[PDB]
C-alpha cells in the first residue's frame, strides 16, 4: 500500500521518486505531505462587492 | 530476523524532520471542520496585503501616532526631499515593522517586486504633483530631483483618485536578496520629491499629511526560515 | 508550482491608468511590473513552497522545562515530582508565530528531551533513570506524591522513557472542543447577573474561555531514591502538523505580559531614523 | 451607476450615500444561515428576519481635533437595540452577520482621514498589573463604546482598581502596530475622497453558533490616521455616526431572560 | 487580604472546616494555595503546601481542598494541641503574595 | 536564621537576616510582619542569586532591601515609620518546592523555615 510521488530535484548529478508508507492507523501519526497548492489572495487583497479591473478607475 | 545496519544520524532529533510517530490518544473522534471565512494557505497572501510604513521616526514623533504621517506644505523647500528610504525591507527601521517586513524577518532570502502606495490626506481644494523615484544601488543616494529623475520614477497627480502605486521592479545581481544588511545584496534607495508644489486657496489648511503603504507583488517568494529579533524574553 | 511569468511590456500612451487607485476602497492595487515600467519576458522558476503554512509551522519549539529531583529524605525539603499545565503561552516565539492567525486546527507532535546531572561533588555515582510522563486530562485525579495510586496509569496515557535513549515522541490529534483552536477569545466564561448574591459568583477573567484547558502532564522518576541528589530537566518541544489557519492578524510588537494581550514594560518598539536620512 | 452612489436596504430601513468608496465584503464571504452539515444544536432556530435584520444607529461621537479614536464590540453595541437585543437576551445561542456603515461628512475645505477597522476577536489590554482583571461591565460598554488613549497611564489605586481597559492608540489596544492593522477588513474615510464606509461582516467564529452575551466576535475600531484640520482655528469638531444592521440572524435555545449587572 | 472567619470553636473529637475565600486570579486561577499554623508566641509552621498536599511530619488529621474561588482546610478528630491561629496563603497575579485574615480555633 | 534582634518614632529602622550560605545563594528570602492580633502581612522578596527585589504595593516606596554575599546576610530598611508599624517582623526562607511549574520554566517555592524575628515599637 505504498505511495509514490515525484521529488523536485534542485541539484542534478553529472523524474526521481520517493516512497512513503503509513504504518499507523491514526491520521495524526502520518507524515506531512507538503504537497499543498497555493490560492488566490483576492479574498484579502480585493474583497470588494463590485470588483473592478486594474485598468479602470477605482472610483 | 532481517539483518539491519544503523546509519549515522540514528537516535538524533533534528527538529525539522517529517518522521511518523505513535499516537497517544488512539481512535479519537476528531471534531469535523467547518468553512470558517478567511483561510490562509500561504504566508505570501499576508505580504500582498498593503500596510502602512512608519515613515517619520524622528525623536519626538517616534512611538506615537505621528510616525505614520508625513507633512506636506506650500511653504516647503522644493529643492530638498520629502522622505528617503533604504530598500532593505527587513532591516530598514521603517520597513522592518511593516507586515511585509514582519513576514520577511522570519526568512533570510527574498525576491520579487514591491508595490509602494501613497495616500494624500489633504483637502479637496489642495492639488499638486509629486515625483517618487527608485534608485538601484551602486551610486550616490539622490540628494536632488535632478539625480532622482534618472532612475525609475512615477509622477503622481493629486486629483480625484487620491492614491498612486509605485512598483519597484526586481533588479538584482542575485536570485535572492538577503534580509539582513548585506552590502553585496543591497536593494537600493527610494526618494520622493516635489514636482511643482502644493497649491491651496484661502481659508484652507496650509499643511497636510500623506500616508505611505507597502506590499509585495505576485512574483514574490522567500525560502529559508529563521528566528526573529523583534521578540525577546527575560529571565 | 512556479510563479506567474513576467510579460513583455512596451511603451504606453493610453486612457487606462493602472497606476492611480484608491486605498480608501479597502482593496490593494493588483499591479505587475509590466503596468508601470517596460519589462522583458522573464520565465519564473521560483516557488512559494516554503512560504506555505505547513512549512512555516514544521519546526520544533520548546514550551516547557520541567524539573524533577531524585534524593533520599533529609532536613531540607525535596521536589520528588513535578506537574505542568499544558500551554504554549509561556514561551514567546511559538506563541508569536501562532498569534499571526485567529483560529487554527492542527495535529500535534510532542517530543521530550531529558537531561540529568549531579549536584554533590562527593560521590557522583548513580544508576540509569526511568522517567514517567503521564497525561492527566481535565478532571482526572492529580498525584499528591511520587508513589501514590494515580501513577498506575490504567486509563491515562503514559510514556516510560529510559535515560540515554532516543528522545520520546508521540502524536496528539486535534483535541479541541470547537472546530478550530481559538488563539484569541474576546469574551468571558461567566456573566455577572443582577440576581447574584455577590459579585464573586459571576466574576471571571477576561480572555480566558476555560481554566485547565488541555490538562496537565506529570513527570517523576520511577526509581528509588539514590543517596546523592540527581537533578533532571524534561524539555518539551511542540511541532504542529497538518496545520490549517484562519483570519490573519498583525504580529505582536511589544513584549508579552502574561497569557493575555496586556502590555506593560517597553512600548517603544521603533528606533530613531530621520526623514531625509537613507 | 458609479460605485460612489450606493443604496443599502434591509428590513424597513434604507441608507443612501452619494459619496461612498465601495462596499467591502469581509474575506469574500456574504453572511449566510447554518446549513445542515454544520448544525451542532438540535432545537429549531428562530430566524426573525425583518424584526432583527435592520439598520440600527448608535450614538454620534464627536471628532475633535485632539481626539484619539473610538472602539465598539459586536453584538454588545446592539444590546439595547430593540428586538435584536431582546432575542439576544432571551436565547442562549446566537449567530448573526453584520453590515457596518460609518458616516462622517465634511466640506471640501476640511482634511483628515479615519481608518475603520473590523477586528475578529478584538481583545483589549488591561489598565493595571493584575493580568486579565477587566470586569464585564467595563469590557462591554454597549452603544457608548470606548476611547483610545495616547499613553499607558498605569492605574495604581490601593482600593477599587477600576478594572478598566487602557487601549493605547498606536498599539490598537492589543500590542500590535497600527500600520499592520490593514490585514483586517477595512475602509478609509478620506474627506477629499468619500464620506462613508461600508463593511459587510460574515459570522466568524470557531463554532457554528455561540453565546452572544458571553462572547463578542467582531470589533470595530475607528482611528484618525490623519488629524482633523480646518482653516486657522482649533475648535473644529465634526460628528461621526456608526450604523450596524444584523444579517442572517438566528437564535437557538430559548430560556428566561438575562439581566446582566452593568 | 483574603477573607477568613474570625473564630471557629469546637469540642475534642469533632470535625472542623476552616474556609479561605479569595477572588478571581488568586485561589481560583493558581494552585499555589497554602496553609499555616501559629501557636501563641511561636513561628508559623507549614501544614499544607500545595492545595491537597501535606508536608512531612504533619499529622493526617489535616486535609485541604479547592472548590473555585474558595479553599477549605478540614481538621478531622480535633485535639487540644490544635488550638491557635490558622493562616491562609495564596499567590496573586503579577507576582505578589498575600496572606489570609487568620482564624482563631478554640478547643472547647 | 539570625534575625538581628528597637524603638523610635518617625526615624528610619534597619533590619538584618543572616542565613547559611547554600540557602542564601540558592533560595529566595522573604519578609513577613505581624502586628499584635492583626494577622500576617507580606512585605517583599529578596533573591540573592540574581539580586532581584520585589516589594509589596503597600510598602513599595517606604521599604528598601539590599544583599551582602560576604556575611551571607540580607538587610531591609524601612525609610520612614508610623505608629501602625508597631509589629513583630519575620524573616523567612523559601525552601519548600511546589509540584506545579511556575510559568513553564521555573519552580515555585513556599516558606517552611522561619526566623524568631524582632519586635519594633514606633512611639515616643
Ligand atoms: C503523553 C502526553 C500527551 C499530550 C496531550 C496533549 C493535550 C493537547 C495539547 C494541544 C495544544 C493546542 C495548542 C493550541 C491551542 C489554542 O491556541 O487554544
Amino acid at each position: 500500500g505504498a505511495q509514490v510521488s515525484s521529488q523536485k530535484v534542485g541539484a542534478h548529478e553529472n523524474t526521481i521518486n520517493y516512497t512513503t508508507i503509513n504504518y499507523y492507523k491514526d491520521s495524526a501519526s502520518n507524515a506531512a505531505s507538503k504537497q499543498d497548492y497555493s490560492q488566490d489572495p483576492s479574498k484579502f487583497t480585493e474583497p470588494l462587492k463590485d470588483v473592478l479591473i486594474k485598468t479602470a478607475p477605482a472610483l | 530476523g532481517l539483518p539491519v545496519l544503523n546509519t549515522p544520524g540514528s537516535n538524533q532529533y533534528l527538529t525539522s524532520d517529517n518522521h511518523q510517530s505513535p499516537c497517544a490518544i488512539p481512535e479519537f473522534d476528531v471534531t469535523p471542520p467547518i468553512d470558517i471565512p478567511g483561510e490562509v494557505k500561504n504566508m505570501m497572501e499576508l505580504a500582498e496585503i498593503d500596510t502602512m510604513i512608519p515613515l517619520n521616526l524622528e525623536s519626538t514623533k517616534r512611538n506615537t501616532m505621528d510616525m505614520y504621517r508625513v507633512t506636506l506644505s506650500d511653504s516647503a523647500d522644493l529643492s530638498q526631499p520629502i522622505l528617503c528610504l533604504s530598500l532593505s525591507p527587513a532591516f530598514d527601521p521603517r520597513l522592518s515593522h511593516t507586515m511585509l517586513g514582519e513576514v520577511l524577518n522570519y526568512y533570510t532570502h527574498w525576491a520579487g517586486s514591491l508595490k509602494f502606495t501613497f495616500l494624500f490626506c489633504g483637502s479637496m481644494m489642495a492639488t499638486g504633483k509629486i515625483l517618487v523615484a527608485y534608485a538601484p544601488p551602486g551610486a550616490q543616494p539622490p540628494t536632488s530631483r535632478k539625480e532622482a529623475m534618472l532612475g525609475t520614477h512615477v509622477i503622481w497627480d493629486l486629483g480625484l483618485q487620491s492614491s498612486c502605486t509605485m512598483v519597484v521592479p526586481w533588479i538584482s545581481n542575485v536570485t535572492y536578496r538577503q534580509t539582513t544588511q548585506d552590502s553585496f545584496t543591497e536593494g537600493g534607495y527610494i526618494s520622493m520629491f516635489y514636482q511643482t508644489r502644493i497649491v491651496v486657496p484661502l481659508s484652507t489648511p496650509k499643511s497636510m499629511s500623506m500616508l505611505g503603504f507597502v506590499s509585495a507583488c505576485n512574483d514574490f517568494s522567500v525560502r529559508l526560515l529563521r528566528d526573529t529579533t523583534h521578540i525577546s524574553q527575560s529571565a | 508550482d512556479s510563479l506567474p511569468d513576467t510579460k513583455a511590456s512596451g511603451p504606453a500612451h493610453s486612457k487606462e491608468v493602472p497606476a492611480l487607485t484608491a486605498v480608501e476602497t479597502g482593496a490593494t492595487n493588483p499591479l505587475a511590473p509590466s503596468d508601470t515600467v517596460q519589462t522583458r519576458h522573464v520565465v519564473q522558476r521560483r516557488s512559494r513552497s516554503e512560504s506555505t503554512i505547513e512549512s512555516f509551522f514544521a519546526r520544533g519549539a520548546c514550551v516547557a522545562i520541567i524539573e524533577v529531583d531524585n534524593e533520599q529524605p533529609t532536613t531540607r525539603a525535596q521536589k520528588l515530582f513535578a506537574m505542568w499545565r499544558i500551554t504554549y503561552k509561556d514561551t514567546v516565539q511559538l506563541r508569536r508565530k501562532l498569534e499571526f492567525f485567529t483560529y487554527s486546527r492542527f495535529d500535534m507532535e510532542f517530543t521530550f528531551v531529558v537531561t540529568a546531572n549531579f549536584t554533590n561533588a562527593n560521590n557522583g555515582h548513580a544508576l540509569n533513570q526511568v522517567y514517567q510522563i503521564m497525561y492527566i486530562p481535565p478532571g482526572a485525579p492529580t498525584p499528591k506524591s511520587w508513589d501514590d495510586y494515580t501513577w498506575q496509569t490504567s486509563s491515562n496515557p503514559s510514556i516510560f522513557y529510559t535515560y540515554g535513549a532516543a528522545p520520546a515522541r508521540i502524536s496528539v490529534p486535534y483535541v479541541g472542543l470547537a472546530n478550530a483552536y481559538s488563539h484569541f477569545y474576546d469574551g468571558f466564561a461567566k456573566v455577572p447577573l443582577k440576581t447574584d448574591a455577590n459579585d464573586q459568583i459571576g466574576d471571571s477573567l477576561y480572555s480566558a474561555m476555560t481554566v485547565d484547558d488541555f490538562g496537565v502532564l506529570a513527570v517523576r522518576v520511577v526509581n528509588d531514591h539514590n543517596p546523592t541528589k540527581v537533578t533532571s530537566k524534561v524539555r518539551i518541544y511542540m511541532k504542529p502538523k497538518h496545520v490549517r489557519v484562519w483570519c490573519p492578524r498583525p504580529p505582536r510588537a511589544v513584549p508579552y505580559y502574561g497569557p493575555g494581550v496586556d502590555y506593560r514594560n517597553n512600548l517603544d518598539p521603533l528606533s530613531e531614523k530621520g526623514l531625509t536620512t537613507y | 451607476y458609479s460605485d460612489r452612489v450606493l443604496q443599502l436596504t434591509l428590513g424597513n430601513s434604507t441608507i443612501t450615500t452619494q459619496e461612498a468608496a465601495n462596499s467591502v465584503v469581509a474575506y469574500g464571504r456574504w453572511p449566510e444561515f447554518i446549513r445542515d452539515d454544520e448544525a451542532n444544536p438540535v432545537d429549531q432556530p428562530t430566524e426573525p428576519d425583518v424584526a432583527t435584520c435592520r439598520f440600527y444607529t448608535l450614538d454620534t461621537v464627536m471628532w475633535g481635533k485632539e481626539s484619539k479614536g473610538w472602539w465598539w464590540k459586536l453584538p454588545d453595541a446592539l444590546r439595547d437595540m430593540g428586538l435584536f437585543g431582546q432575542n439576544m437576551y432571551y436565547h442562549y445561542l446566537g449567530r448573526s452577520g453584520y453590515t457596518v456603515h460609518v458616516q462622517c461628512n465634511a466640506s471640501k475645505f476640511h482634511q483628515g482621514a479615519l481608518g475603520v477597522f473590523a477586528i475578529p476577536e478584538y481583545c483589549l489590554a488591561g489598565d493595571s498589573d493584575k493580568q486579565r482583571y477587566t470586569s464585564y461591565a467595563n469590557a462591554n460598554p454597549g452603544e457608548r463604546g470606548g476611547k483610545f488613549y495616547s499613553q499607558f497611564n498605569k492605574d495604581n489605586a490601593v482600593t477599587s482598581p477600576k478594572r478598566e481597559f487602557c487601549p493605547v492608540d498606536y498599539l490598537l489596544g492589543c500590542g500590535v502596530l497600527l500600520g499592520n492593522a490593514f490585514v483586517y477588513p477595512h475602509q478609509i474615510i478620506n474627506l477629499r475622497t468619500n464620506n462613508s464606509a461600508t463593511i459587510v461582516l460574515p459570522y466568524v467564529n470557531a463554532l457554528a453558533i455561540d453565546s452572544m452575551v458571553k462572547h463578542n466576535n467582531w470589533g470595530i475600531a475607528i482611528l484618525p490616521l490623519s488629524p482633523l484640520d480646518f482653516a486657522q482655528d482649533s475648535s473644529v469638531e465634526i460628528p461621526i455616526t456608526v450604523t450596524i444592521a444584523p444579517m442572517c440572524s438566528e437564535f437557538n435555545g430559548l430560556r428566561n431572560v438575562t439581566a446582566p449587572k452593568f | 487580604a483574603l477573607t477568613q472567619p474570625a473564630s471557629v470553636s469546637g469540642s475534642p473529637g469533632q470535625s472542623i472546616t476552616i474556609s479561605c475565600t479569595g477572588t478571581i486570579t488568586d485561589i481560583g486561577y493558581y494552585n499555589y494555595v497554602s496553609w499555616y499554623q501559629q501557636h501563641p508566641g511561636k513561628a508559623p509552621k507549614l501544614i499544607i503546601f500545595d492545595v491537597t498536599n501535606r508536608p512531612s511530619g504533619v499529622s493526617d488529621r489535616f486535609s485541604g481542598s479547592k472548590s473555585g474561588n474558595t479553599a477549605s482546610l478540614t481538621i478531622s478528630g480535633l485535639q487540644a494541641e490544635d488550638e491557635g491561629d490558622y493562616y491562609c496563603f495564596s499567590h496573586r497575579s503579577n507576582n505578589i503574595r498575600v496572606f489570609g485574615g487568620g482564624t482563631k480555633l478554640t478547643v472547647l | 536564621v539570625q534575625s538581628g534582634a528597637l524603638k523610635k518614632p518617625g526615624a528610619s529602622v534597619k533590619f538584618s537576616c543572616q542565613a547559611s550560605g547554600f540557602t542564601f545563594t540558592t533560595y529566595d528570602i522573604h519578609w513577613v510582619r505581624q502586628a499584635p492580633g492583626q494577622g500576617l502581612e507580606w512585605m517583599g522578596m529578596i533573591s540573592p542569586s540574581r539580586d532581584s527585589t520585589i516589594y509589596a504595593q503597600k510598602f513599595q516606596g517606604r521599604v528598601t532591601m539590599t544583599s551582602d554575599t560576604s556575611t551571607s546576610t540580607v538587610y531591609m530598611e524601612l525609610t520612614s515609620l508610623r505608629s501602625e508599624d508597631t509589629a513583630l517582623y519575620y524573616c523567612a526562607t523559601a525552601s519548600r518546592p511546589s509540584a506545579w511549574v511556575f510559568r513553564s520554566l521555573y519552580t515555585y517555592y513556599y516558606m517552611d523555615v522561619w526566623g524568631t524575628g524582632t519586635t519594633v515599637t514606633v512611639s515616643s
